[PDB]
């Protein structure tokens, strides 16, 4: 039923500075970056800085914010499950790069009142795209995940024929620090 | 359409003007004649279209005939310091004009005002509505109007017959500030006519490379740019136009 | 009512510098191009030289007088105030008058009375 | 600078009179242009606003005609108080710069 239409982006959200708000509307799709107090209760019932117009369906989205940059990817691709993200490959295509410049720690979702999300988390993560004829992303392999992924990763290719080979260094990092110097003699007599 | 506007807002409360997500074109400005003064305190007064900005900000309002050269960095008097104040460092533009024709009124309209006195000097970039009665010591100033204490705005007598001293003029300012946040508000790209099957120089949304350009079988994605070679070599570019 | 007035030392020795000072009865806080360098030769005629601004850009001389007179207006209670600068047989009556609309003189203020010589 | 001219003050009426008198410059401007009354041992007083007018406090006969480049100013009935000197006064029109050329004058006698 589409209940989820929109997310909010501020360090504060609460009109204490500015904020990013995304609105979903059927006719259009509404990107500000006034500040504004909303309720607690921010679900859709039926200054500024920048402005922009633009079971069977999953839509996935990936935000982040480097360089001062939203960039937003998406990808519709139908799922016949109704129970989780089904397995498979799919790759998400960048929508909207707009340069906002303003920092987000913060991240919420809007609803409707007259429905399930997942949230995931990104970190710096070295990958392995395989690109088709085309130039779609058909699969990707781990540089991190495990020690097959770490070859896979190490020798550039999906497939490893069969032997012995060096993927990374195994290195015990520190663990405390000590500072030693000679037994301390007599302080000046300044007192 | 900032500068054909029907109301002008007055200096105690001078409108500002936020320009993003758009391209601006000083070409116009430059060659309209109707400006009886461009004179421009930036880096240059000409290659302001080719140099990018982050953002644009406009204050336009209504001062005396004369005191226009009076709006400048420094500059100490009475607009100076108790009306729009402008920064010690200012990168932008000053234009001023004559619109003696259309917003004077014969009787003294007296709906632009200033501020002619405060306690402090106004700080740059300050709008001041408070109309707070100014005080000078004694502060026998408990009712509406008392001795030594009125309204500090004081409303302009314009006359279009009387001396271009007092005759209105028009100012616009011009303020380019640099921040953090990526530029938006730039001038136009000159583009040329695309020639293929030659060896020429090309810069293609910056990417600046040296070939020859022929038409290509390879599907590229409504959203790619430039494709790339094995080893990560320009083999392929799409046409912005 | 809006009046100007002026006082001066009666005598000033030759090439010598002297201060006029002027006051008005009405603020004139922003908006009064005054001038008070008029020169009323005694039975000749006046002959303007400069004007004032209370936005202190000091405004023109007209190289009537070049450099060697200038204005200095204090403003605090309607202080205005030139300096002269090797005064030679200059005139004894100048006044301070207030400039209305239309680049007149509406209001004209009282005659002075200086002697270059010893 | 500005540079002006002006008619010979001489003026001699018997019994009232009309007597015009043509204070003129070579480049004074349109519409800005003003005359006064200079009392001999008093203050000077102003009588028009701007390009032959009446001001406030004036009699209608001090009147004139702006003309061409030449500016004439009329003036009739003449009196004991109105026998008195008048000057014309000329500014320049611009905001960079500006001045004034005051005039030669021309001294009214009565008989
Ligand atoms: C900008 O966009 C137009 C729209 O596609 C580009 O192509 C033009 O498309 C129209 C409509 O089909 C054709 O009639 C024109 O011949 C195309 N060219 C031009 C120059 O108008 C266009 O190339 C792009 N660039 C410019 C400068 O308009
Ligand atoms: C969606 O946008 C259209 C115009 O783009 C507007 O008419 C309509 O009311 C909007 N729907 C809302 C606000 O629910
Ligand atoms: C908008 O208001 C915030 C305070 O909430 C302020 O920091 C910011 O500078 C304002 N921006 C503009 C463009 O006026
Ligand atoms: C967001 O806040 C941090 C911490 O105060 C600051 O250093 C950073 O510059 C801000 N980010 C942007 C994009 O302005
Ligand atoms: C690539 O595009 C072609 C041409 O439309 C199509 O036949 C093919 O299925 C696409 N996908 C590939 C080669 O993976
Ligand atoms: C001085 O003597 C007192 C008393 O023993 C001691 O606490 C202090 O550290 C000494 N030195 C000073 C005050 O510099």
């Amino acid at each position: 039923s589409n209940i989820i239409r929109g997310w909010i982006f501020g360090t504060t959200l609460d009109s204490k500075t500015q904020s990013l708000l995304i609105v979903n509307n059927a006719t259009n799709v509404v990107i500000k970056v006034c500040e504004f107090q909303f309720c607690n209760d921010p679900f859709l019932g039926v200054n500024c800085t920048f402005e922009y117009v633009s079971f069977k369906n999953l839509r996935e989205f990936v935000f982040k914010n480097i360089d001062g940059y939203f960039k937003i990817y998406s990808k519709h691709t139908p799922i016949n499950l109704v129970r989780d993200l089904p397995q498979g490959f799919s790759a998400l295509e960048p929508l909207v790069d707009l340069p906002i410049g303003i920092n987000i720690t913060r991240f919420q979702t809007l609803l409707a009142l007259h429905a399930a999300y997942y949230v995931g988390y990104l970190q710096p993560r070295t990958f392995l795209l395989k690109y088709n004829e085309n130039g779609t992303i058909t699969d990707a392999v781990d540089c991190a995940l495990d020690p097959l992924s770490e070859t896979k990763c190490t020798l550039k290719s999906f497939t490893v024929e069969k032997g012995i080979y060096q993927t990374s260094n195994f290195r015990v990092q520190p663990t405390e620090s000590i500072v030693r110097f000679p037994n301390i003699t007599n302080l000046c007599p300044f007192g | 359409e900032v500068f054909n506007a029907t109301r002008f807002a007055s200096v105690y409360a001078w409108n500002r003007k936020r320009i993003s997500n758009c391209v601006a074109d000083y070409s116009v400005l430059y060659n309209s004649a109707s400006f009886s003064t461009f004179k421009c305190y930036g880096v240059s007064p000409t290659k302001l279209n080719d140099l990018c900005f982050t953002n644009v900000y406009a204050d336009s309002f209504v001062i005396r005939g004369d005191e226009v050269r009076q709006i400048a960095p420094g500059q100490t008097g009475k607009i100076a310091d108790y009306n729009y104040k402008l920064p010690d460092d200012f990168t932008g533009c000053v234009i001023a004009w004559n619109s003696n024709n259309l917003d004077s009124k014969v009787g003294g309209n007296y709906n632009y005002l200033y501020r002619l006195f405060r306690k402090s000097n106004l700080k740059p970039f300050e709008r001041d509505i408070s109309t707070e009665i100014y005080q000078a010591g004694s502060t026998p100033c408990n009712g509406v109007e008392g001795f030594n204490c009125y309204f500090p705005l004081q409303s302009y007598g314009f006359q279009p017959t009387n001396g271009v001293g007092y005759q209105p003029y028009r100012v616009v300012v011009l303020s380019f500030e640099l921040l953090h946040a990526p530029a938006t508000v730039c001038g136009p790209k000159k583009s040329t006519n695309l020639v293929k099957n030659k060896c020429v120089n090309f810069n293609f949304n910056g990417l600046t490379g040296t070939g020859v350009l022929t038409e290509s079988n390879k599907k590229f994605l409504p959203f790619q740019q430039f494709g790339r070679d094995i080893a990560d070599t320009t083999d392929a570019v799409r046409d912005p136009q | 009512q809006e009046q100007l007035e002026e006082s001066g030392g009666g005598l000033v020795k030759p090439e010598g510098s002297l201060t006029l000072t002027c006051t008005a009865s009405g603020f004139s806080f922003s908006s009064s191009y005054w001038i008070c360098w008029v020169r009323q030769a005694p039975g000749k005629g006046l002959e303007w030289i400069g004007c004032i601004y209370t936005g202190d850009g000091s405004t023109y001389y007209a190289t009537w007088a070049k450099g060697r007179f200038t204005i200095s207006k204090a403003s605090s209670t309607t202080v205005t105030l030139q300096m002269t600068s090797l005064t030679a047989a200059d005139t004894a009556t100048y006044f301070c008058t207030r400039e209305g609309g239309w680049y007149d003189l509406n209001l004209w203020g009282p005659g002075t009375l200086v002697t270059v010589s010893s | 600078d500005i540079v002006m001219t002006q008619t010979p003050a001489s003026v001699e009426a018997a019994v009232g009179g009309t007597v015009t008198i043509n204070c003129q410059a070579s480049e004074s401007i349109s519409n800005y242009l003003s005359w006064y009354q200079q009392k001999p041992g008093q203050r000077p007083k102003l009588l028009i606003y701007y390009a032959s007018t009446l001001a406030s406090g004036v009699s209608s006969r001090f009147k004139g005609s702006r003309s061409g480049t030449e500016y004439t100013l009329t003036i009739s009935d003449l009196e004991c108080a109105d026998a008195a000197t008048y000057y014309c006064q000329s500014a320049a029109d611009s905001i960079s710069d500006k001045r004034h050329a005051f005039g030669g004058g021309t001294e009214v006698l009565v008989k």
